[PDB]
């Protein structure tokens, strides 16, 4: 689980854009505030290699 | 006075950002999360690194496909205080693969 991806949040990066941030991943826009739940997740997933 | 320039979206370790600054012996690039200057006053995992009124300095800053890129020009001028009417070209400076881009900017200034 060393390696890793983003599912979501948001609109998609630039060509070449470095994204670096860990604020939680909104599957909702619900003022989620660091709680993980519905609408609410960790933003990164983790391969099962 | 002004010894560099700060560009990001937070500007405070949420997430990266670029710290351009001439410390009189040399120019040095860094970008970073961490604000040595949090404010913009300076004393008379950082992904990527580099080195190199009576005057005028201009600068054009520019952000495409991940590079930064600067355009320069000096010159000596005698106008009260505007930027003198007429023509003179900028030219190339430095064009370095941040993968940074920029919503907010502020510059960095020299005090007692
Ligand atoms: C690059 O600029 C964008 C704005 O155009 C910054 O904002 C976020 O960009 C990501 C894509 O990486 C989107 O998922 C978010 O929706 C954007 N949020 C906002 C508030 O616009 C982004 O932070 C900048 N990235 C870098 C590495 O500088
Ligand atoms: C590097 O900085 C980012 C924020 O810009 C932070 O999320 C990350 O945890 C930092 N790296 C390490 C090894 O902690
Ligand atoms: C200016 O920056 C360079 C590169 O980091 C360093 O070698 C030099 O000592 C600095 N000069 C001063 C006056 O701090």
């Amino acid at each position: 689980y060393n390696y890793r991806y983003r599912l979501f949040r948001k609109s998609n990066l630039k060509p070449f854009e470095r994204d670096i941030s860990t604020e939680i991943y909104q599957a909702g826009s619900k003022p989620c505030n660091g709680v993980e739940g519905f609408n609410c997740y960790f933003p990164l997933q983790s391969y099962g290699f | 006075i002004i010894r560099g320039w700060i560009f990001g979206t937070t500007l405070d370790s949420k997430t990266q950002s670029l710290l351009i600054v001439n410390n009189a012996t040399n120019v040095v690039i860094k970008v970073c999360e961490f604000q040595f200057c949090n404010d913009p006053f300076l004393d008379v995992n950082c992904t990527f690194e580099y080195v190199s009124f009576k005057n005028l300095r201009e600068f054009v800053f520019k952000n495409i496909d991940g590079y930064f890129k600067i355009y320069s020009k000096h010159t000596p001028i005698n106008l009260v205080r505007d930027l003198p009417q007429g023509f003179s070209a900028l030219e190339p400076l430095v064009d370095l693969p941040i993968g940074i881009n920029i919503t907010r900017f502020q510059t960095l200034l020299a005090l007692h």
